[PDB]
């Protein structure tokens, strides 16, 4: 602390360093909580997008099952001059195509949600990558000052009161 | 239940409200007239009732005011104006007392205005906001306030009744009042003040 | 200098004294031949209808005789009684007719009281009838409350005759609502099929509107069984809170499809300094903790119960004396996440052993009141009748006892004895005595075996047979030595389990659940409860098994992860 011969002045510095370190541990565990919530976020979002994928697959399976029905039991429902009986697969086809379109739009919505959350997570993930060297450097300076200034005439209770503010 | 039964009830209600509009609602059993309204709106037929009532009152308005523009416009204008105003007010209050259950159950459903607000709106638009009556009333009001400014005494009851009914027609404050009467009043007062200031400062001292 | 009540309460009773002796009768109301003389002033102050007909001052208001049609004489007398007293006779037999007479007369006071009375009268029998009653009279408050009840028990009320007589608009909003509590889409389809065949000549034109509301191409959970169950351990639950979270609302899985068995913990500890007795639940499948609201408003020492019909209730308890014991009773809403109140108990209670038997809920024990009169207080409740009734008390007064139900029989256990109650006989029969004297233990039921586990606790497990009436030791809960495990017996996935919270010397609380082997008489490690969730819940916590809406309950991650 600039070899201040006041000693009380050297102790006042120690208190400023206390603040710096404390602010960091709080933001450090806050960034850890953010890391964990983002991890479970992309986990729930990947279990949702693969569910979307398998649903699209089974819907395409139903789409080709419609072509299978166009040869299995369509012979007795198209040559009779009726349209209400065929609605069980014909009115269940156009709305299935519209469902395909809207779930593709929903998948695009989930993809843009994924990229925007990844952006808002990486814009602070780089902050973690830059705050940790400074954090460990400040902690090393605090540990070096602990060997010197603490053993003059400070109390451990005084250090606790300084780090508790 | 049956549609012809509802139509007969609606026709009875039409005859009843038309007799009430004739200012002869005295000796007439109208206790059923409510029962009837209730049954009607309960079979959920409120839309019909409301719309038809609107139609009837609007047509009554047309007849009456065409008549008034053709004749009442000249003979004692503001007199018959406030006369028809209070007559329509009493009639619509009586109708509201008759159709209050509809105002309770059906008005809050379609977010429409109540029968009292509806009657005041249609009286403001079809009767007051009409073309050939608006210019006449504003010119008469400007003329009477102008002669009031230059010493000619006018019955303040007529103008105060006109202003109070105009601010009542706002149903939200003096909204219509700003555009129907205040807008010409401010400019005519401004030009009159300019003229009087020019004629005063020219041949008088400050004392 | 305002209005005086010592004078208002005297003026009102003076008016009644004149009404009984028929003084100042200025109007006579004629209803289906019956005469009712009254005052035009009193009817106007109570009913706005008479206020409108009398201020009219026409032939009706001029004629002392007024004929009122479509008005019941019994309901009219009750309306006049209220106008002169302020007391309202609201019974479940004539409440629907009184509301029709009140709305026809437009009495703000009676309509408001009859509305709130019906809201708390909706059970599992009149729900459909009250729903059509609300739509006919346009009561938006009763209609919403009745609709939510239909959505909660749609699989149980669609067989009633009131369901097939519903209007077309009353059907299109029930089927389209995603709150239908149904496990399969076929139940909703068959419910729509029985509705259209009830009256074919009048509903043949609505066949298109019926099929347009039932989801046919939805394929909610039949797609997961198609591909495979390949996922992290029982992660079919994460898909439930994912497909229902993003969908066009036409192919959404109904709320019934969205269900998860969760260990309901009531009166647990709170992570942040807040409600000392909080309520949270943990889904073993989703590995997530869901927060539950407490409308009880700081209730303490309450009991829990879960019916086989998946209904949750709480009774008894104590509230902080502004602690005093009360007789409150609340029902949990699986969709609105609230705690509606229900007919209170006859006697105040603290942690009563609530059990469901043959559709009846029984409150056992619960803070004995009046030691001179009786200490073994017990009473039953009727769900549809909303009424409490006293029953045969326990043979002796005990403390910290448990109660279970096996094969429609009520079993209560104590220090070393056990008594079986038969509702068919309304008596108590002493059963086989227990070999070990234990208190504060947990009890559970599974199949034909009753488990009285824990108690002083210990790891001793007792298996009792109803068919043999014998108490025998089977095994000991495998736990670490010198530990203090506060165990709770719970049955899940048709298997008995033990939710064991272990607290060791200088170590934090550890939660873990084991599965017992019935054939091998062994305890198998089922699932370790992640310590990244499920913070310390203390020891006095109550626990039970139930299914809730993962889809909709509460979302509070919190629980700061990766520490140290």
């Amino acid at each position: 602390v600039v070899k201040e011969d006041n000693i009380e002045a050297v102790g006042k510095k120690l208190h400023e360093y206390n603040t710096q370190f404390q602010e960091k541990s709080r933001e450090y565990d806050r960034l850890y909580e953010e890391y964990t919530r983002t991890s479970q976020e992309i986990q729930m979002k990947r279990t949702a997008i693969e569910a979307f994928n398998e649903t699209i697959k089974i819907f395409e399976e139903q789409c080709q099952t419609q072509e299978r029905y166009s040869k299995e039991y369509i012979e007795k429902f198209k040559r009779e001059g009726n349209e209400k009986e065929i609605q069980r697969i014909m009115h269940n086809y156009d709305k299935l195509k519209s469902r395909i379109s809207e779930i593709i739009d929903s998948r695009r919505r989930l993809e843009e949600d994924l990229k925007k959350q990844a952006a808002e997570y990486r814009e602070i993930d780089k902050r973690m990558n830059s705050i940790k060297p400074d954090l460990i450097q400040l902690r090393k300076t605090r540990d070096q000052y602990l060997m010197w200034l603490t053993q003059k005439g400070v109390r451990q209770k005084k250090l606790n009161e300084w780090l508790g503010n | 239940m049956d549609e012809k039964y509802v139509n007969s009830i609606w026709d009875l209600l039409k005859n009843a409200i038309q007799e009430i509009q004739r200012k002869n609602n005295s000796g007439l059993s109208f206790e059923e007239l409510y029962r009837n309204a209730y049954t009607m709106v309960l079979h959920k037929h409120g839309e019909k009732l409301y719309t038809g009532l609107r139609e009837v009152v609007t047509e009554h308005l047309i007849n009456k005011v065409r008549e008034d523009v053709l004749n009442s416009l000249n003979n004692n204008f503001l007199q018959t104006l406030n006369q028809a105003w209070n007559d329509h007010q009493t009639a619509m209050v009586m109708i509201r007392d008759i159709l209050m259950y509809m105002d309770r159950v059906y008005v809050q459903q379609n977010n429409v205005e109540n029968v009292y607000n509806l009657g005041l709106i249609i009286f403001r638009d079809q009767v007051v906001r009409y073309g050939c009556i608006r210019d006449h009333l504003r010119q008469t009001l400007l003329d009477m306030i102008a002669r009031e400014r230059k010493g000619e005494v006018v019955d303040r009851g007529a103008i105060r009744n006109a202003c109070q009914m105009l601010m009542i027609l706002g149903l939200e404050g003096r909204s219509v009042y700003e555009e129907d009467f205040e807008a010409p009043f401010l400019e005519m007062s401004a030009e009159f003040f300019q003229m009087e200031s020019q004629k005063f400062l020219a041949e008088n001292s400050a004392s | 200098r305002q209005i005086n009540t010592e004078y208002a309460v005297s003026l009102l009773e003076q008016l009644k004294l004149f009404y009984e002796q028929q003084l100042f009768t200025d109007i006579v109301l004629i209803v289906e031949g019956t005469e009712f003389p009254c005052h035009k002033m009193v009817l106007a102050t109570c009913s706005s209808y008479f206020r409108a007909m009398f201020m009219s001052g026409l032939s009706e208001s001029k004629q002392t005789h007024v004929h009122l049609r479509n008005v019941d004489a019994a309901t009219l007398q009750i309306i006049i009684t209220y106008a002169y007293t302020g007391n309202l006779a609201m019974n479940d037999s004539t409440v629907e007719q009184l509301y029709e007479t009140a709305c026809f007369l437009q009495v703000e006071d009676v309509l408001q009281r009859c509305r709130e009375y019906l809201i708390k009268k909706i059970n599992a029998e009149n729900c459909v009838r009250l729903l059509s009653f609300a739509d006919l009279f346009s009561c938006e408050e009763l209609k919403q409350s009745a609709k939510r009840m239909v959505e909660h028990k749609f699989t149980a009320v669609y067989h009633q005759d009131a369901f097939m007589q519903l209007s077309h608009d009353l059907l299109i909003d029930i089927l389209s609502s995603d709150n239908l509590n149904v496990e399969k889409e076929e139940t909703v389809r068959e419910a729509a099929m029985l509705w259209l065949e009830y009256n074919t000549e009048s509903r043949s034109q609505y066949l298109s509107s019926v099929l347009s509301q039932i989801r046919i191409d939805a394929l909610s959970e039949v797609t997961q069984r198609a591909w495979f169950q390949g996922l992290p351990p029982n992660d079919k639950s994460v898909v439930v809170q994912g497909l229902y979270k993003d969908m066009p609302k036409f192919f959404k899985p109904r709320l019934g499809m969205t269900k998860e068995e969760m260990m309901i913990f009531i009166e647990a500890s709170s992570e942040n300094p807040c409600s000392l007795y909080s309520s949270v639940c943990y889904s073993p499948q989703a590995e997530k903790v869901y927060k539950l609201c407490s409308p009880p408003a700081d209730l303490h020492k309450v009991g829990t119960v879960v019916t086989p019909d998946n209904d949750i209730y709480i009774a008894g308890g104590q509230v902080p004396l502004k602690f005093r014991t009360v007789n409150c009773f609340y029902w949990f809403d699986a969709q609105q996440n609230t705690w509606f109140p229900k007919t209170p108990m006859l006697f105040v209670r603290i942690k009563p052993s609530l059990v469901c038997c043959e559709g009846y809920i029984y409150a056992i024990g619960g803070d004995s009141v009046g030691g001179e009169l009786n200490r073994r207080t017990v009473e039953r409740y009727d769900t549809e009748k909303d009424e409490w009734t006293m029953v045969s008390p326990l043979p002796c007064a005990w403390q910290w006892s448990a109660a279970v139900v096996v094969h429609d029989c009520i079993y209560v256990m104590t220090l070393n004895l056990m008594y079986c109650y038969f509702p068919r006989s309304d008596s108590w029969v002493e059963m086989a005595m227990r070999q070990t004297s234990r208190s504060f233990a947990s009890a559970a039921a599974f199949g034909d075996k009753i488990f009285y586990i824990g108690g002083l606790s210990s790891v001793t497990v007792e298996i009792y047979d109803v068919n043999k009436n014998e108490w025998k030791m089977a095994a000991n809960i495998p736990a670490k030595r010198y530990s203090d495990p506060c165990v709770r017996a719970v049955v899940i996935s048709n298997s008995l389990c033990v939710f064991m919270r272990e607290t060791h010397l200088n170590e934090r609380a550890k939660y873990v659940t084991y599965q017992y082997d019935l054939e091998l008489d062994r305890w198998s490690l089922r699932q370790h409860i992640s310590e990244r969730v499920l913070w310390d819940l203390g020891r006095d916590f109550r626990c039970t098994v139930g299914k809730l809406y993962p889809s909709c309950l509460e979302e509070s991650p919190w629980k700061p992860p990766t520490y140290l």
